């Protein structure tokens, strides 16, 4: 039940500081070099820093030489990463990772978490409920959905019914319109006879502005 | 007493036989604990003393992944320097390299090194603040160059004024039973009448640990260095020490002479006379 | 410090084989056996697939392999699958650092074109209460991943308001893509209804919704 | 190439007592380049069980190795390091000591 | 314990 979790990462100005936290449980964490690998949008793979073991680590990728600073606490299980005079460059996201051995390479990775460097505000969203048709209504299928409207950093995070409802939910890639914020929608395809049977609330996440929001999706 | 933890890797070309032979050993004080060679069968980092082999699967497996790197590093760098120094492929050469740690009687930090030897003589060494480089030579400051940009010391700073001591304090602590004993030397004086006139006084100390000893002379309670031999320090081959000084004096006046000997393992310095 | 290397893009048929190289010099690849492949799926985190050039994890398919030849590493799959439509990447020790290469797109060959299921939203009671407007075009499950959305009001075109994401590989392999159509409610209201075209492979779809 | 003609000496492990067994050792200090020949002899015949520690060095990056074997002195018997070594012009024999 | 990372001269 491997997992490592990363925290401690959001929106800061160009110049600051930020320190990401990687909580990690069902592995034994001291026998472990462990990392960190970030992922810019449309991009690929970097690579940043690991410290080892044991002795060995530590070691910074060149594009983040005296800037960043990684350590590791085991009587923890936390990984650090120290992350100064961010630059836009370093917009990504961040990846908590570990390796089996030296040299290994990562066989252990998080989730992943989100660094945006930028001088725009964070703006939190709008939701908006997207209510279902009627002619949708024969035997098939039904479409209702969550507008979420105008945010700033990605992420968002929904789910519906508090995660109960899985099957047929289809939240979007969310879209960079000029304004330089973010909607996305998320959308849940049902049989037409539940529209009058079933409750469909969508709960959506926007940990940067605390944006907590449960919305109740109902036929107009 | 104060204590340091040193590794210490070779490696020597041999043209038309295979790879460089890479031989790795780490000491804590004067014990060797463990090894490595690349010509022998294991092809594993192996223990060489008792108080090491406590350490898990994974120390084993991590120390033979992270020696096996070393040796591979010393291979690029045995190409490297033979390009900087025009040199053909066909001699053979030696790459050296040692770094480590010591500490005070307390375990907290004192020393820092690391260096590195190109065919028996110096090429760079991390100077005594781990923050800056020194050359020995021009080819050496291509190098220098390198690792001032690559930020290098930094993170040898970082493993030797750390992860270097807390292991070295690990390793002293699963060691104490012998790590940190002293064996007193066991000391006598031998006398050969080399002719009439003249002869050898010889002060012994044996059967020591540490291996840092002094032994000096002395004639009427004056330092006296004159007309003295004096040996390496050397290993008994059980983990202990012996070493010896002689003077030759004339005869009848063998009375005047003392031997001095100051080692750790002795509450107060020993004095030896000659004991007819 | 920098790069490794590999092909842009590779792509192969169902049972084929197909190789991804990885190249690198003397310094890395080439002074090391420490290389490694990870697998990375849409919007998921890598997974590492070979290590040490050629060991596979425990966990991992029989028809991966890695290998290494001087400065250049590979990878082969053997049997091509679906599931294995993904990107790679190498990685290797330098001695001094770790680095990724660039990363290649492996693709399956010959799926069958899929048609783009269309769903259009208007605007939310809620949204034009607080005098805004959108309009909401959902486009999924199409293939290969081209598509075109033309908004269209009453039956001119609108070039303005819209904006079209780029689509993304759907889990399912497929694709998926939306477009959101900006008004103000009284521009909503001036109009008898509005399309969302979507135009993939030389075929129209279009959907309408009217206040 | 920096080179460095090796010092040697030769000792038995334990006060050597005419008769029990003990060990007899062959010590080269000193010496660069590495590569060296050590022979252990009894009445100038190799002995051939020899066995040797781990190369190492020192600070001025002269190497060392103890070469060493389990012996049992008797009266008669001569004993002897051999080392031939670049630096030397002659293979160097240096007879075993018990009196020093 | 070994350093993990050596940087070529």
């Amino acid at each position: 039940e491997v997992q490592l979790l990363e925290s401690g990462g959001g929106l800061v100005q160009p110049g600051g500081s930020l320190r990401l936290s990687c909580a990690a449980s069902g592995f034994t964490f001291s026998a472990y070099g462990m990392g960190w690998v970030r992922q810019a949008p449309g991009k690929g793979l970097e690579w940043v820093s690991s410290i080892g073991s044991s002795g060995g680590g530590t070691a910074y990728a060149d594009s983040v030489k005296g800037r960043f600073t990684i350590s590791r606490d085991n009587s923890k299980n936390t990984l650090y990463l120290q992350m100064n005079s961010l630059r836009a460059e370093d917009t990504a996201v961040y990846y908590c990772a570990g390796e089996l051995l030296p040299y290994y390479g990562m066989d252990v990775w998080g989730q992943g978490t989100t660094v945006t460097v930028s001088s725009a505000s964070t703006k939190g969203p709008s939701v908006f409920p997207l209510a279902p048709s009627s002619k949708s209504t024969s035997g098939g299928t039904a479409a209702l959905g969550c507008l979420v409207k105008d945010y700033f950093p990605e992420p968002v995070t929904v789910s519906w019914n508090s995660g109960a409802l899985t099957s047929g939910v289809h939240t979007f890639p969310a879209v960079l319109q000029s304004s330089g914020l973010y909607s996305l929608s998320s959308v849940v395809t049902v049989p037409s006879s539940s529209l009058g049977t079933q409750t469909y609330i969508c709960n959506v996440n926007h940990k940067p502005s605390n944006t907590k929001v449960d919305k109740k999706v109902e036929p107009k | 007493g104060s204590h340091s933890m040193r590794y210490f890797f070779t490696s020597v070309s041999r043209p038309g036989r295979g790879e460089p032979r890479f031989i790795a050993v780490g000491y804590v004080d004067d014990t060797q604990f463990v090894r490595f060679d690349s010509d022998a069968a294991s092809q594993r980092m192996e223990p060489r003393a008792p108080w090491i082999e406590q350490e898990g699967p994974e120390y084993w497996d991590g120390e033979t992944r992270k020696v096996k790197a070393h040796s591979q590093t010393h291979r690029v760098d045995l190409g490297t320097l033979r390009g900087y120094y025009n040199q053909s492929e066909a001699g053979s050469h030696t790459v050296q390299r040692m770094y480590g740690c010591d500490v005070g009687s307390d375990w907290r930090f004192l020393r820092g090194y690391h260096q590195y030897a190109y065919d028996g003589k110096d090429y760079i060494a991390l100077k005594e603040d781990l923050r800056s480089w020194t050359a020995a030579d021009m080819a050496a400051q291509t190098t220098k160059h390198k690792w001032e940009a690559a930020h290098v010391a930094e993170q040898l700073r970082a493993y030797l004024e750390g992860t270097c001591v807390e292991w070295l304090r690990r390793y002293l602590e699963n060691g104490k039973e012998t790590l940190q004993r002293t064996d007193a030397p066991k000391t006598h004086m031998t006398h050969h009448a080399v002719s009439d006139h003249e002869a050898t006084l010889r002060c012994w100390a044996l059967s020591f640990y540490p291996a840092e000893i002094t032994l000096t002379w002395q004639r009427d309670g004056e330092d006296q260095t004159q007309d003295t031999e004096l040996v390496e320090t050397r290993p008994a081959g059980d983990g202990t020490f012996q070493k010896w000084a002689a003077v030759v004096v004339p005869s009848g006046q063998e009375q005047r002479y003392t031997c001095h000997v100051q080692h750790e393992g002795l509450p107060k310095p020993l004095t030896l006379r000659w004991e007819p | 410090q920098s790069e490794l290397t590999q092909p842009r893009s590779v792509s192969g048929s169902p049972g084929q084989s197909v190789t991804i190289s990885c190249t690198g010099t003397s310094r890395d690849v080439g002074g090391y056996n420490y290389v490694s492949w990870y697998q990375q799926h849409p919007g998921k985190a890598p997974k590492l697939i070979i290590h040490d050039v050629i060991i596979r994890p425990s966990g991992v398919p029989d028809r991966f392999s890695g290998s290494k030849s001087g400065n250049t590493a590979s990878l082969t799959i053997s049997g091509l699958q679906a599931e294995d439509e993904a990107h790679y990447y190498c990685w290797s020790f330098a001695g001094s650092y770790y680095v990724f290469g660039t990363g290649t797109d492996v693709t399956v060959l010959g799926q069958p074109k899929a048609n783009p299921t269309v769903t259009l939203f208007p605007p939310s009671s809620e949204e034009l209460q607080a005098n805004k407007a959108t309009l909401v075009c959902l486009i999924s499950d199409f293939y290969p991943g081209a598509v075109t959305v033309a908004w269209k009001a009453d039956g001119s075109p609108v070039k303005a308001g819209v904006e079209t994401t780029k689509p993304s590989k759907q889990s399912n392999n497929k694709y998926a893509a939306s477009s959101y159509l900006s008004l103000t409610p009284e521009q909503w209201k001036s109009h008898r209804s509005y399309s969302c075209q979507v135009t993939h492979e030389g075929n129209t779809v279009e959907k309408t919704v009217a206040p | 190439m920096i080179q460095r003609t090796p010092k040697i000496q030769v000792y038995s492990r334990h006060p050597a007592e005419n008769g029990k067994s003990n060990f007899l050792n062959c010590y080269v200090s000193g010496f660069h380049p590495s590569d060296i020949e050590v022979d252990l002899l009894k009445n100038g015949e190799r002995i051939e069980k020899v066995e040797h520690s781990d190369l190492s060095f020192s600070k001025d990056w002269s190497f060392y190795l103890l070469y060493y074997t389990e012996f049992t002195p008797t009266e008669k018997d001569e004993y002897a390091c051999r080392v031939n070594h670049v630096t030397l012009s002659q293979p160097k024999i240096v007879k075993w000591d018990r009196d020093m | 314990s070994l350093l993990m990372w050596i940087t070529q001269v």
